[PDB]
């Protein structure tokens, strides 16, 4: 329209109408030039590639992208607890995005000095995805999201893809794509970008945790029909072979027949957080529990939801099951135990088994009178009739939706790290130059009301009533937004 | 102080009471807490609230408190059962103290 | 007054300095210098006893 | 074992001198109990020095130990200090860290008959102080 | 309405039209008083416990319930017969519950030589629960439903739940739950209650057998297989040899489906001597651990009971045993009991006590032969099919599906229709009607009742679709 | 012809696990190292930014479909094991007690990249010619190799940590995985058995699976 | 409520009394047997007009239960007036209800 | 109205709607002379 | 209702989680049933 | 800390009417103790 016409407004609050929530987040961007306008080609052998399990191949794009997919760019830390401790279930169903109050800078350097000054005519390419012809990057956990913090002026991170390799070298089926070759839309000063998106039906995610077990379900002052062999001999001797049978029932809840069994297994290490306890070797990636693909072993991180560790063992953590979040200004490598924020799945034990145990025992042969009766154990159990499971919990910190990937078939897609799984998610000499500009997201969130008729209290996600020097989430003296620990949307209780 | 015998003794399967003498201000007007300690070892609370006792901790060990004396009384007593027994409660007296006594030394003969 | 005047709060939106060329998760410390300047009127309806 | 105490900051100190004890608590809220220190002299029944209130609003400690140690806590990074200055070789002994089993808030008051007694200790460190 | 008149009828007729069949059974139930009206806690420690695995906490409830999960209660032998002989498949439609006559009676014990009367102004409350908001204890296979028999009087059992616990405390998200705190409704002597209930859709029953079998669905190929890897004996006779899949040699044919899952269970001799004389009924038997709490794998995946051919074989705990008319709690022989089997789903499914098959556990080369190993239990594959458990004449009716992320063939493992909303709990109680209070005014909640009871009569009808 | 979902004839130009952007960290962390260095005393827990340098040990949403692993053949025969492996050495399935060859069961890749000698043993449909599904690896663990690995046991000061090879593996959430490959020799439907429940009806000859075909 | 609301306050108030039973003790040689009396009445108004003296404002024992499986005794009521020392004054009100 | 004719029915719960709660609580009593 | 624009998260009243012979705010083994703590109003904030 | 007398009435505060002393028990709604003090309270302030 204009330069002096400003293109649009700061628009940052969550609405809460009935079983609604509408969350808006406007941020401060700045752009910079990738790859100096240049498609460049990269591969694993450029760094070396001295492990066929890092092996990759693929292309750099001078494309950036805006990546809202954690929770925390659309909830704050005050939304977020009116949100867990209030319902029992919460998904998203429309977007808007906009993109306004474009401002591209030109950079001129002259000897050591160097001036910024506005250059009007420019203007900046913005295209969006809705046929998912790209290679979808928005559903591995990345950096590069808006900032929970709505101050923050955050940079946009350099897109790129991968595609089908052999070491380093590609193979003849990999595909090259332009980000050219889609019509896309220019805007300069005063012109503004703006669609809208439906979330596909995606089941709510369930908020809660369960106040009974699986094996539990029972009514504890009455007897089975049913009957068990109790005993196979009438005691010490020979030839004291004998079959009894009682009634299955109060006294002995374990032999009970149910109708329904805990979900799968595939078993993790267990390490203790008292380092004294594990083994003096080095076994993070040689005891790791993996899963190989074309002769490549990836890490199974996190892999299956299960209970990170037995009750009254919380020091004990599944070697790669946990999501784990840094805290602020914690370094790349190395760092200590107390610079992450090791999130548990103990809230999910109910259902299902836990990480670091067996899933049962079976039989390993027949018994004879030659023979005696041998067991086995399972470290890992694939899906049985009759099995029920809770899926992965979602933080504050952590993703929000994944694209499904597209293929013959899938099992329980929701993925894997957290939150919603969806098949249609949301001349080389040139002048050195950047923009920036406003982004503003809205997502409109449905709720479920928590029903239940507990009588006595819940337990709840409450902030911490003593005096420190900082008040949490919040900033510090010199101005550092930080976020003290992970928090998991699980608090209020339903039957089992 | 709480005053204690430095010594007990008993035989598997018998009956052994250890016991605590105190002043009003603290076995009398307060609950009594017991700790079993074997050596080297932090101690464990066996009694807590005259005569209440924590989850984890066997059915024979039974303390009670008449007046300013409290007794812990031990059943079918074990090897396992051979260690130091300290007798605790609050003192009211001398500005707030939680007072442990002298310690008892339940040895198991035969 | 239970609902005085609203209070008026004003800023200079941040206009960030060129970023790098190779990404950082790190949110910007480098900003333009920069002031506005413009005018205010008030208008205030006083009535008389 | 939920609940876990360690200690940190033992050693061997000469008489006159002094040395700072800390406890790092883990497995249960640590604001909502009051903490104590609980010293064993070599050959020696237990002995309780000092406790101090879930706030850590008051303090108590024994006449032995008083105007010489100091209690305190902090409570955002859920740890019990026990400051020692002028001490003497009557001080050698392993130093336990006690957590109070009884579970109080704002809404009550700190009570210091009933949240005293500790349910659950620590390994403990020895400290000694030697010429 | 009234005292002086009735609030209903005798119904106790099964009628057939088309493909859809009604049941009607009427019985008469003896109602006590539980807990002297408490919510009392139940745990561990209170039944004695020491035992890990039973370690339990929870509330037992003055309140007792209506529990109808068995079919003998709707079916008899002859209506059963009908039922099996004739049809494929069988399924419920529609639910219909009432409780009439209800009666109250008072106890007056003095010095013995009780007497009993009726207590007019006395009310029954009842009340469903149809939002699942209680817990649901009606699929644990329990006693206390109405009898077999319709000229039988039962007594209604008492109301429970388990909630979350380590050991026999309770943690913090252990749930409490008050029945008096339901909205329900109260009923003297003249009311009646009633509701309806639409079962929500769930696929037929299989009620038979398959003809052919899983392996055998060939006629007596173009697919080719490796017959033979070398030559003969000697040095070096390694060799690659295709022969055609046909109808002399059936086991090597390419399939489109295999069987379905397995879990192996032990397998027990009818005759003892060919047992081992060894204490093998819990060290030897299938399990599954949840927090670190062991429980037996009873009954477990559908599987065959034994091969053919054998009929003194049976599975650990891989069946469903009931016992005869009459027969004792504790350590009873074989023959007071029934051990049923399910031989019809072998078809279809391995067997129990058999492994499901091999896998090649390492690579040949010239320097190592080809390995392999058996595999014990399977989970779910593509192009798996396989059978259900039967359903019994004792056995139960319905499931309860719990409310979870996810789940796979929801269907029950002992049997019978799994539904989100099966049909709600009927909770009951006796109304408490103090004694005389002290005349001086007492905060203290009154603890003096008068002894009583009530009966009454309760008619179930669900209608059925036949296949 | 009953609904049915469209068989898909192409060949994923994306792997599994490497469909992360190459160029961004995760702000996911991983356990880096036990120990501190060669020594005695020297465990300690370090952590480390899962990022574009070490791609294996990344957080991802989905995991290969499942395996049951069939015995490797080479195409060389002096590679081979000089015996009779054909049957005795095969994958099977026992039903009723009669023992099946399990041809050709799940659709798993043929070989790796790179080794086309080799062959699962009944894996394969052989008209003699040999198909293999070298399309599926992107999704679909190897015919002739492991699932992964899974923790045998508790690691301890006294026991150090022990893995062990997983043969098969049934289905497990956050599974994908491709279908078998249609052939113009291949079969085109297949009849689904009638039973209480079965799982993803798609025949594994290949086809259309169908409740009421023709 | 108190974890959702900055504020509350009671709009509407409804009270019922139903399900009236009348037991007549008979005590005869020492052992009672408790029958129902049909014919008898339970009287029951309330104080719209606010004529009788207020008891419900000095936090008083006697309310209902916090359970709802508890059965409770109702309060008796009584009220007090003027007075020097024990004795009564001119002042002092009476009142039948 | 009648002997044997139950006078009311059992209601406790709470059911909230908007920005208003309806709390009902039933009890059982009794009154002595 | 609650309006605030707090960013930080709330105190709250919540039943903590610990094992114990009993839950709070209900029976005991005997049928008795207690409240152990007072319970105010007073939890979400509000500028002066 | 307390002092080693009787004055749960001696040292009361109350409020006379008609010749009669009645203590001032709670009164006007007062902070029970500073910030930071959990061992305090006020003699007749706040309901128990």
């Amino acid at each position: 329209d204009g330069v002096g016409s400003s293109s649009g407004n700061w628009h940052c609050d969550s609405q809460w109408l009935g079983d609604r929530v509408i969350t808006t987040s406007t941020r401060t961007w700045a752009l910079p030039t990738y790859n100096n306008h240049l498609y460049k080609q990269i591969s694993n052998s450029t760094s070396g590639g001295s492990s066929n399990d890092n092996a990759y191949f693929g292309y750099s794009t001078p494309w950036g992208y805006f990546d809202f997919n954690r929770f925390h760019c659309h909830f704050s830390p005050r939304d977020w607890q009116r949100l867990i401790n209030n319902n029992w279930g919460f998904r998203p169903k429309r977007l808007n995005f906009k993109l306004f109050n474009i401002q591209v800078k030109e950079v001129t350097d002259n000897n050591g000095v160097k001036t910024i000054a506005n250059n009007l005519t420019s203007t900046v390419q913005v295209f969006t995805d809705s046929d998912y012809q790209l290679p979808y990057v928005l559903g591995s956990a990345h950096e590069g999201c808006l900032p929970p913090f709505p101050a923050d002026v955050f940079m946009i991170p350099q897109y790129g893809y991968l595609t089908l390799n052999d070491g380093s070298q590609a193979v003849g089926r990999s595909s090259f794509y332009c980000l050219e070759y889609f019509p896309s839309q220019m805007l300069r000063t005063g012109n503004n970008f703006q669609f809208s998106y439906e979330f596909e039906n995606v089941p709510f995610h369930s908020s809660y945790a369960h106040s009974q077990s699986l094996d539990r379900l029972m009514n504890p002052l009455i007897d089975q029909y049913l009957y068990y062999l109790s005993k196979t001999i009438n005691g010490s001797g020979q030839n004291q072979q004998t079959l009894k049978f009682s009634v299955a029932g109060p006294s002995n809840m374990a032999v009970q027949g149910r109708n329904y069994i805990p979900g799968p297994s595939y078993r993790q290490q267990r390490v203790s957080t008292t380092v004294t306890q594990n083994n003096n070797s080095e076994f993070a990636w040689p005891g790791a529990s993996s899963w190989a693909l074309n002769g490549r072993n990836s890490l199974m991180n996190p892999g299956p939801a299960m209970a990170s560790h037995k009750e009254g063992e919380d020091r004990f953590f599944p070697l790669s099951g946990s999501l784990i979040f840094g805290k602020q200004g914690t370094g790349r490598d190395n760092v200590d135990a107390d610079k992450v924020m090791i999130t548990n799945e103990e809230e999910i034990k109910t259902t299902n088994p836990v990480a670091t145990e067996s899933y049962g025992q079976v039989a390993t042969n027949h018994q004879s009178a030659q023979a005696q009766a041998q067991t086995g154990w399972v470290q890992n159990q694939g899906i049985l009739p009759g099995m029920v499971w809770q899926d992965r919990d979602v933080y504050l910190q952590g993703p929000i939706w994944a694209k499904i990937p597209h293929t013959d078939g899938n099992f329980h897609p929701s993925p894997l790290m957290g939150g919603f799984g969806m098949k249609h998610p949301p001349l080389n000499s040139f002048i050195t130059q950047y923009s920036t500009g406003q982004v503003s997201v809205e997502i409109e969130w449905e709720l479920q009301k928590e029903n239940s008729k507990r009588w006595n209290p819940e337990i709840q996600y409450t902030s911490n009533y003593y005096k420190s020097n900082n008040v949490e989430f919040a900033v510090n003296t010199e101005g550092v937004y930080s976020e003290p620990r992970p928090i998991g949307t699980r608090y209020l209780t339903r039957n089992l | 102080v709480l005053t204690q015998p430095p010594s007990a003794s008993g035989t598997p399967g018998q009956r052994v009471t250890i016991s605590c003498s105190g002043s009003s201000s603290n076995i009398g007007s307060n609950y009594v807490y017991w700790y079993q300690q074997i050596p080297g070892t932090a101690p464990k609370l066996l009694i807590y609230s005259n005569n209440q006792r924590p989850s984890g901790v066997p059915d024979r060990f039974s303390g009670s408190k008449s007046g300013t004396s409290a007794s812990l009384a031990i059943s079918g007593l074990r090897s396992e059962d051979e260690a130091d027994y300290y007798c605790a409660a609050w003192d009211d007296s001398l500005s707030g103290n939680w007072v442990f006594g002298g310690g008892t030394k339940l040895t198991v003969l035969g | 007054m239970k609902h005085p005047p609203p209070q008026i709060l004003i800023k200079n939106t941040p206009v960030p300095a060129d970023p790098p060329t190779a990404f950082n998760k790190d949110k910007l410390n480098s900003f333009i210098t920069q002031y506005s300047t413009g005018q205010v009127s008030v208008e205030i309806e006083w009535e008389l006893q | 074992s939920e609940v876990q105490l360690l200690e940190s900051g033992g050693g061997l100190v000469q008489p006159g001198k002094s040395l700072r004890l800390s406890c790092a608590a883990s497995g249960f809220s640590f604001s909502n109990y009051a903490m104590s220190w609980v010293r064993q002299a070599p050959g020696k029944g237990l002995e309780w020095v000092s406790g101090i209130s879930g706030s850590g609003g008051s303090t108590n400690y024994a006449e032995s130990v008083r105007g010489r140690f100091t209690i305190s806590r902090d409570n955002s990074k859920n740890t019990l200090y026990l400051e020692m200055n002028s001490l003497r070789v009557e001080d050698t002994a392993v130093y336990y860290c006690a957590k109070g089993m009884s579970y109080y808030d704002r809404s009550g008051y700190f009570w210091a008959k009933y949240h005293y007694g500790m349910d659950v200790w620590g390994q403990g460190i020895t400290v000694t102080v030697s010429s």
